[PDB]
RNA sequence: GAGUGGCGAUGAUCUGUACCCCGGCGGGGUGGGUGUCGAUGGAAGUCUGACCGGC
RNA sequence: CCACAGAUCCCACCCGGGUUGAUGAACGA
């Protein structure tokens, strides 16, 4: 009499005593195990079990599951089942261990790594990239600014007047990247990026009358490394935005209809997932970001933030201070609905949502 | 602020800016919270605030649970893992060594458990019916603690069945008794008595019986040892 | 100029660390086991940069970094049995943008260290003798 | 005779009454805290001296 | 009981420290 076990680990045959008579180890493949587990539910035996019942030639076999019995009878054997058998327990008692013994994994460390990922995939069968992307975007934003701030402080040793003349960081960087020295600056080369007639003249005059320092080619190229990094990041940023837009429309279209890909993703990031954002009340969504401000208010009974990361929505930060709280409240409300239609499936209804929102905003603005 | 160990492993109390005391656990995934809970740094180590009103285990502790059978490197079978609130705290307590097997049969909710379990190698999510331990027999191992919080009229019987499958002899079972989802008609206190008797008439040795009030209305938790 | 350069070096240092922490969290959606297998940020980045999909790793391309016989095998087996996510080429190149930026920044750093050494020996040779170019600056 | 346009959870109120001002409202200033950064700004603001050892 | 040893301790010279720092002094590119 042979007591048969089925597990992620493979197919093991025990005698009545609880000694492994023979085993066949499963392949360490997520795809195949998951399928065989799904199949086992309907009574279909593992393919490892089929091979094992051949190697041993047992007259009376006893399995764990009652659905398996008629399947193994159709295969030629006399079969029964015992529910919470001593054998089945004996096997699981030594299950941290017997994974290594039958060589399913080399050590315990990555038996559990595999089993964790099996479980993850096995329940998946029965938005993260959007989050990561925006998080990197935010890192890039932060860095562009840090480097541009540095570059201006650095490059102004040579050409100080250029700093207050070029507002735009990308433009400023393009100039240091293409030229270095201020005596390399030309009407021709500057037209070749679209700086307007009058501005080119002010730049060149400022470079002529500059009270900057005369400096080696080694010094300038040091600076130009930063300028090129800044230029690289701007391109990477724009690429990340388009990628983000792609995923965001796919994963949460209604939200994206409301606040754009970036800010939408940003809310997902803070919430942790789409389903988590979907479970939230508007009054939470309205304050995400701004945690320092919130808990300060909640601890002391002071005044709460009107808006967290939502501040970024154009209608809020451009509007006067007494309109902002209303706009925020209306936005958050709609976002909660947006997140929920996005989460609990499918339909795009972002057009009416926008329309309702802009109605609410137009009313707010007429006072 | 001040954080210090308690009688139980990996479970801490906070003195606060104002003079309040709240439970917390050692954050297994620093910088990341599962529900809305407060994250707290003290001496460069991060702790997750353990709200008793949400987590029945935190409740039971605050109602004076003698000895907690969930500690460093413990293996737990968690029936009724839900969205992952309490199970995330037992993940913190158990640390990378130990393992938690979260059984939960509501897909709407396992949705959010997934997110918790991705971030945490401790937790092995399972979308299955706790009434059929056969359907997860093939993923789990035997365990030290059977933590059972499932809304079912025959919840106790379900728990005993899982026990004789997976609970180690001399292991412990924390069983949450939900009076109102066994029977809204009967008195909560008559229910606690009759369910405990089911455990005793099996062979579970009732260690402690706590009433979860303030924190959970019409609830009691039983701690007992399987023989 | 000694001051500005070291300041920019401390910016780059800070960024390399921020991006590398981001990248590992990001690329770990696809190939999570690689994170604890590669301690060094520059190495990690080189992998995500050169290969892309986890199933595109190869022995000789890895021998080329300096990886010893034994490690190559652990990485490849980790990728085979990986419980990571199957993901599009759009998704991977998005991650790879950060990887290439990390690598760029490591070169810029080393370039800035050499530039700095030159200036620091010129402007403050005694201080440089004691604590090196960077710490002197 | 055909098509449109019609309160409402698929959602009104309460409090950021800021102060008071001139003409409920316009505008005004003074306010709050909060986003940015800055300035140069403000911080016992920049250790110690009798003998140290080896013998 | 003395004898002699022992090593310590200084003790002072002696040397080096040392008028180009003895001291103690709680970190954060």
């Amino acid at each position: 009499k042979i007591y048969l076990i089925e597990h992620v680990i493979g197919a093991v045959a025990y005698d009545e005593n609880g000694n492994i008579v023979d085993y066949i180890t499963n392949p360490r493949d997520l795809g195949k195990i998951t399928e065989e587990l799904l199949n086992n539910e309907k009574g279909i035996p593992f393919s490892a079990t089929v091979e094992l019942l051949k190697k041993v030639n047992p007259q009376e076999v006893v399995v764990e599951n009652e659905a398996e019995v008629p399947k193994l009878q159709a295969l030629g054997y006399r079969v029964s089942y015992e529910p919470y058998s001593k054998v089945s327990r004996i096997f699981r008692e030594s299950l941290p261990k017997v994974a290594i013994d039958i060589k399913f994994a080399s050590n315990e460390e990555d038996y559990y790594n595999f089993l964790h990922e099996l479980s993850l995939e096995y329940t998946r069968r029965k938005d993260l990239l959007a989050i990561q992307a925006v998080r990197a975007m935010d890192d890039i934003d932060k860095t562009i600014n840090l480097f541009s701030e540095r570059l201006r402080e650095w490059y102004s040793i040579h050409f100080p007047e250029l700093d207050k003349l070029i507002e735009d960081h990308e433009e400023y960087a393009t100039i240091v990247s293409r030229f270095g020295d201020r005596g390399f600056l030309t009407i021709d080369s500057l037209k070749e990026l679209g700086f307007n007639e009058q501005r080119i003249n002010r730049i060149l005059d400022a470079a002529k009358k500059s009270i900057g320092a005369d400096i080696s080619e080694d010094d300038l190229s040091a600076m130009r490394m930063i300028a090129n990094t800044i230029l690289d990041l701007y391109n990477i940023r724009r690429n990340l935005n388009n990628y983000l837009e792609g995923v965001m429309k796919e994963v949460a279209p209604n939200v994206t209809a409301l606040v754009g890909p970036a800010l939408g993703a940003r809310l997902l990031s803070i919430a942790g997932s789409l389903d988590e954002l979907a479970k939230m009340p508007a009054s939470t969504i309205q304050v995400l970001g701004a945690e320092k401000a919130l808990f300060r208010a909640l601890r002391s009974g002071g005044r709460p933030p009107k808006h967290g990361i939502i501040f970024q929505y154009p209608a809020i930060h451009t509007s006067p201070r007494w309109q902002r709280g209303k706009i925020a409240r209306a936005l958050a409300a709609k976002l909660a609905i947006a997140a929920r239609v996005d989460a609990f499936s499918g339909r795009f209804i972002g057009d009416q949502l926008n329309e309702q929102l802009k109605k609410r905003i137009d009313e707010i603005k007429e006072k | 602020i001040t954080v210090k160990q308690t009688n139980m492993e990996n479970i801490y109390e906070c003195e606060f800016n104002d003079g309040s005391f709240r439970l917390c656990t050692r954050n297994l995934v620093p910088n990341f919270n599962v529900y809305g809970e407060r994250l707290i740094k003290y001496e460069g180590v991060e702790y997750r605030e353990w709200n008793a009103f949400r987590s029945k285990l935190a409740g039971a502790i605050l109602k004076g649970l003698k000895t907690n059978p969930i500690r460093k490197g413990t293996k737990v079978l968690y029936l009724g893992a839900a969205s992952g609130t309490t199970i995330s705290h037992v993940s913190d307590i158990i640390e990378l060594n130990g393992k938690a097997y979260g059984v939960e049969f509501s897909p709407r909710v396992v949705r959010e458990l997934l997110l918790v379990a991705q971030r945490r190698p401790n937790i092995f999510p399972l979308l299955a019916d706790a009434r059929f331990p056969q359907s997860y027999k093939s993923v789990v191992e035997n365990v030290d603690v059977l933590y059972v919080d499932i809304a079912q009229p025959d919840q106790t019987d379900i728990a005993i069945y899982n026990a004789k499958f997976f609970l180690k002899v001399n292991g412990d079972m924390l069983l949450v008794i939900k009076a109102r989802s066994i029977d809204v008609t009967k008195d909560p206190k008559e229910i606690y008595k009759t369910e405990v008797e089911k455990l005793e008439n099996s062979n579970f040795e009732t260690i402690q019986i706590i009433n979860l009030d303030p924190y959970d209305k019409d609830h009691a938790i039983v701690l007992s040892k399987y023989k």
